[PDB]
RNA sequence: GCUAAACCUAGCCCCAAACCCACUCCACCUUACUACCAGCAACCUUAGCCAAACCAUUUACAUAAAGUAUAGGCGAUA
RNA sequence: GCUACCUAAGAACAGCUAAGAGCACACCCGUCUAUGUAGCAAAAUAGUGGGAAGAUUUAUAGGUAGAGGCGACAAACCUA
RNA sequence: CCUCCGCAUAAGCCUGCGUCAGAUCACACUGACAAUUAACAGCCCAAUAUCUACAAUCAACCAACAAGUCAUUAUUACCCUCACUGUCAACCCAACACAGGCAUGCUCAUAAGGAAAGGUUAAAAAAAGUAAAAGGAACUCGGCAAAUCUUACCCC
């Protein structure tokens, strides 16, 4: 069908998925913000 | 069109600077300073190729015993990703064997 | 009363006003804290009235009468904020020694540099802190490659810094 | 103020600063120090070389940045002025900067330009004397106050009494305002 | 779909958008009802004294003299308050017994 | 008084009692035609509602009667020369109603 | 309080893109 | 780069001075006038 | 930029020798 | 003659030496950027592409001795 | 956050004839035809349809992950 | 002359057709200024105890099977009082000022909301319709379409 609206927006579930809480809940989520702050962005996570 | 309208600044190069006109001195230092040093000594530069030839694979393998551990992070991984690199065309590659 | 959020009518768009020389620290230490404590809401009543001011000046677009009085009105505030706090801390460490009113130490996070962690006061002890006792402060030794490559990535800038200070230094002496 | 900033004849916060300067230029920097600076304002200086040489000024504006001093009616080129609308307007002079190096201040008592160094008289300290001659040269050069100005008496009236007494605790002794409870302890971890 | 906006007040939905707020400093407690409670004591009650009769100005004249700086340290205040010390030739040990703590620090601004 | 820890109240602590308070205020002229006995304001964004009216009451004196706020958000859709949004930030707005029937209309500065 | 008047800030913008393979089609055996 | 070739124009002159009245486009341009210039000698 | 000082001196030895068939001498 | 063209200087690379740097105020593990309440917990050989013309054991991560002793589908190579 | 399937706590189903009933809206699906093929659309519009008190349709939040998930098996579906 | 729309709400986006001034299919872009005011809605609970079989459906008759959405008490502890935050628009996900997608409560033709034609000429071809003598599937792979409505049997 029509495919173009994939991103159906939920602040709740965006925040609940790429958070800053739910990244540092794991070991390996710890090492994305870790990949970003060497990196330089303006934002770490959501 | 890359060719340039108003002709460039001229370049005053003094040849009798202090480093020109010193320039080579002091080497010949072991025949005639009865051989204390060699003129291999008195260069100044790196301290892995502190006076070593090399090629383009050998300064690379040269500065990774001699340099290698206290190298920057990226700037080792990107330096053992050559001698694996060269070693897969200088001894795989090429023409002539 | 709401007349005194501007001044008197006598000077309602003169386009100038005549208020110079704002309070120097140095003064009001010869003030004590009794009339400090006045003055600030002297000087409350004077930044006050003049952000009125300045507000509705945008509100109808004619610039403002005078700002050259706008920064004296902080000046003499930051001086006095400055006067109270130099004489609150020269009582400090006088009465415990303790710098850093607020308290805090200093702690390692997740992210491996360190930060002055400052405290939060509550009213139960920190075993009982449910909130509190899922902040992680430790190393967590799989983030120790990334702590060289931020002391990597400062000193290389370092150097860059470094570098271009002795080129730039070269075209002086050799335009000079 | 961004980097490389070039500082202009007009004064870095201006309308027509912006003209010249918008926050998008990124012009190639200018060569330039060295503190000791014997120019100040509105020294009599004479000028070394350019056009109008060997006139005699007075300076009206330094700018430190572009080591730049702007000899007053002197050294003069001519522009238009407002002019609003398809008519001539006013021609007025207008001056350009003369570079540190081009200008030299004269003898005081003599009329001749003479190189200045910092030497420290005894009488206190670090003043310009001339290198050629002696005789030391200076630094060149009602109100009644307001309704919300307290006086040269109110300023040092010296009220301070230097207790141990905490001026938040200071107010309330003077105020008579009474407290009768007592702080409990929290738990500031 | 933003990234570098702030995150506010406004954004969330209708559970996020009452939770969060300003940093406003809070006043009472809620309970049992929905029903807030505006506990008086926690309020910030302004200690204003009396303007009138003051002579000090929110500014000074130009003619007051210019003086070099000297910052109050903690020893040019032990110097005036030593005058009962060359009697004996005032201090609090703990800060639990005082209404105003210095250490962990008890007043405001 | 905003930027500075308020201290703790757990049940029988004193008045918490602020001196030399931090912040500043500004009255504007309102745009919308409010009523009379309604004059508004430009609170900073870390001031409550029942602070206003002790804010006025202590320092202005003036009779406050009922206060109204409300966060004006600021606008976030201006672009600077690197593409990148510049913010108006944004601010509250109090309307405090005057007792006792004051009608203050907002003067004309600049005749 | 020499005559001039205020300026404008103009530039343009670019962007790309790039969709999908391409439209399917037909062959013999 | 080091050694970037700068007479690129005096070696374009060589051949369009032999093509300054072709017909069409290989009068103007380097790669249509060398299909015709090396045919033309 | 470039590097070289021996092309654009051709290309100023050049621009000269259209100048005295654009806008002759006399 | 329109579009255009031409510019040096920002800056940077590679070294040498030297071990680098964290609290203006407040906010930041909850939905980070939120003043204020009764629970958990870290340590696990890298693997493969590739090379052996496929591939299955195997295939590298100061100088001089020396590409020597050895290992090796004794072969590639180590 | 689409979709496959699940879990929590919710929702919709006009009218007409008399139950995984029938006619038929809303709604979901997409049989056949024409238009569209760099299109209005990286799968659509228009009719014409098939289901529409249920193995229904769908909003919200949570779960399952690539040596895998899930599957009324099309080797489908898991951000074109 | 349309209305296959609508006005709210939820979800989202976050100032995005308010005012003034501007530069510059035709005059939602830019600069400055203003705005959305809680009472509706979020933001809730002092403990250990201990309770709570009888659906829903107009809930009564009747009939259910798939067997169900809503309940306290006993003691202890309880006297401060109305803060915080959402409130705008022509909006959203589909790169677009995109015939698409988009949950709920109302209105079921509107008391809301809108405009298919830039101006002509009326060629082919193409698309959308409406009509058509006589015959009525002789068309075609096939009654596909279109018009009309219906007969009978197979395979699976
Ligand atoms: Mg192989
Ligand atoms: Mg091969
Ligand atoms: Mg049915
Ligand atoms: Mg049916
Ligand atoms: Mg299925
Ligand atoms: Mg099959
Ligand atoms: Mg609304
Ligand atoms: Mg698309
Ligand atoms: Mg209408
Ligand atoms: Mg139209
Ligand atoms: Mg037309
Ligand atoms: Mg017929
Ligand atoms: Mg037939
Ligand atoms: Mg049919």
């Amino acid at each position: 069908k029509a495919r173009g609206n994939e991103y159906q927006p939920s602040n709740i579930k965006r925040k609940n998925k790429h958070g800053w809480v739910r990244r540092l809940s794991t070991p390996a989520g710890v090492q994305v913000i870790l990949r970003r702050m060497l990196k330089g962005r303006k934002s770490l996570s959501h | 069109i890359g060719i340039r309208l108003t002709l460039p600044p001229p370049k005053v190069v003094d040849r009798w600077n202090e480093k020109r006109a010193m320039f080579g001195v002091y080497d010949n230092i072991g025949i005639l300073g009865n051989f204390e040093k060699h003129p291999k000594e008195l260069i100044r530069g790196p301290i892995w190729l502190r006076g070593w030839k090399g090629n383009e694979l050998q300064r690379c393998i040269r500065k990774r015993k001699m340099v290698g551990s206290r190298m920057f992070a990226d700037d080792l991984h990107n330096l053992n990703k050559r001698i694996r690199y060269l070693y897969k065309h200088f001894n795989r590659h090429g023409k002539f064997r | 009363g709401l007349e005194e959020f501007f001044d008197d009518p006598k000077n309602w768009g003169q386009e100038k006003v005549k208020s110079g020389a704002a309070w120097t620290c140095q003064q009001l230490r010869n003030k004590s804290n009794e009339d400090l404590h006045k003055l600030w809401y002297v000087l409350l009543k004077e930044r006050n009235m003049l952000l009125t001011l300045e507000q509705e000046a945008k509100r109808q677009r004619l610039p403002m009468p005078s700002p050259e009085r706008l920064d004296k009105v902080v000046d003499s505030m930051d001086a006095l904020d400055k006067v109270v706090q130099e004489r609150e801390d020269a009582l400090r460490l006088l009465q415990t020694g303790q710098e850093r009113a607020r308290p805090g130490a200093w702690r390692r996070d997740i992210f491996g540099r360190i930060i002055w962690h400052k405290f939060k006061q509550w009213v139960i002890p920190w075993h009982l802190n449910k909130r509190y006792n899922r902040k992680r402060f430790f190393a967590l030794p799989y983030v120790d490659h990334f702590l060289r490559l931020e002391r990597e990535k400062r000193a290389r800038i370092k150097a860059r810094k470094e570098n271009l200070e002795r080129k730039k230094a070269k075209i002086l002496l050799k335009k000079f | 103020l961004p980097p490389h900033y070039r500082y202009g004849m007009s004064p870095p916060g201006s309308v027509a600063d912006k003209r010249k300067n918008p926050p998008w230029i990124r012009r190639r920097p200018v060569v330039v120090s060295d503190e000791d600076w014997y120019l100040f304002c509105g020294d009599t200086v004479e000028i070394l070389e350019g056009k109008d040489a060997g006139k005699q000024g007075k300076v009206v504006q330094v700018i430190r940045q572009r080591n730049w001093v702007v000899v007053g009616g002197l050294n003069t080129h001519y522009r238009y002025i407002g002019k609003t609308m398809d008519y001539r307007g006013t021609m007025i002079p207008s001056e350009a900067p003369l570079l540190h190096r081009q200008v030299k201040l004269v003898d005081p008592m003599d009329r001749k330009p003479t190189e200045i160094e910092w030497r420290f008289t005894e009488a206190g300290e670090r003043v310009r004397v001339s290198t050629r001659s002696g005789r030391i040269i200076p630094k060149p050069e009602t109100w009644i106050d307001g309704p919300k100005d307290t006086s040269v008496e109110d300023a040092l009236e010296r009220t301070y009494v230097p207790c141990l007494k905490t001026l938040q605790e200071e107010v309330m002794e003077a105020m008579g305002i009474k407290e009768t409870r007592k702080y409990k302890k929290v738990y500031w971890y | 779909a933003d990234r570098m906006s702030k995150w506010t007040s406004k954004r969330g939905p209708r559970s996020f958008r009452g939770r969060k707020g300003r940093g406003a400093k809070g006043i009472g407690f809620l309970t049992s009802g929905w029903r807030f409670v505006q506990i008086k004591e926690m309020v910030p009650e302004f200690v204003v004294p009396d303007l009138t009769g003051f002579k000090l100005k929110p500014y000074v004249s130009y003619l007051a003299p210019e003086s070099e700086e000297t910052p109050l340290t903690a020893a040019q205040l032990f110097s005036e308050a030593v005058a009962p010390a060359i009697e004996k030739d005032g201090f609090e040990p703990t800060q639990e017994g005082k209404l105003f703590q210095l250490y962990p620090r008890n007043f405001l601004r | 008084a905003r930027n500075v820890v308020y201290p703790l109240y757990r049940l029988g602590g004193p008045q918490l009692r602020v001196f030399r308070t931090n912040f500043f205020i500004q009255l504007v002229r309102p745009g919308v035609a409010q009523p009379e006995d309604t004059v508004q304001f430009r609170i900073p964004m870390e001031m409550t509602r029942v602070d206003l009216r002790n804010y006025l009451e202590g320092i202005y004196n003036v009779p406050v009667a009922a206060v109204r706020t409300r966060v004006q958000h600021g606008s976030n859709k201006r672009r600077d020369h690197r593409n990148v949004r510049i913010k108006k930030p944004d601010y509250k707005v109090a309307y405090v109603q005057l007792a006792h029937g004051q009608t203050f209309t907002f003067p004309d500065l600049f005749p | 309080a020499a005559a001039a008047a205020a300026a404008a800030a103009a530039a343009a913008a670019a962007a790309a893109a790039a969709a999908a393979a391409a439209a399917a089609a037909a062959a013999a055996a | 780069l080091r050694n970037r070739v700068t007479d690129r124009y005096f070696r374009i002159q060589e051949v369009l001075k032999h093509a300054r009245h072709f017909r069409g486009r290989k009068n103007r341009c380097y790669r249509l006038a060398v299909r015709t210039v090396i045919r033309a000698f | 930029v470039k590097k070289g000082f021996r092309a654009a001196f051709r290309f100023q030895k050049e621009l000269e020798r259209q100048r005295l068939l654009r806008c002759p001498p006399p």
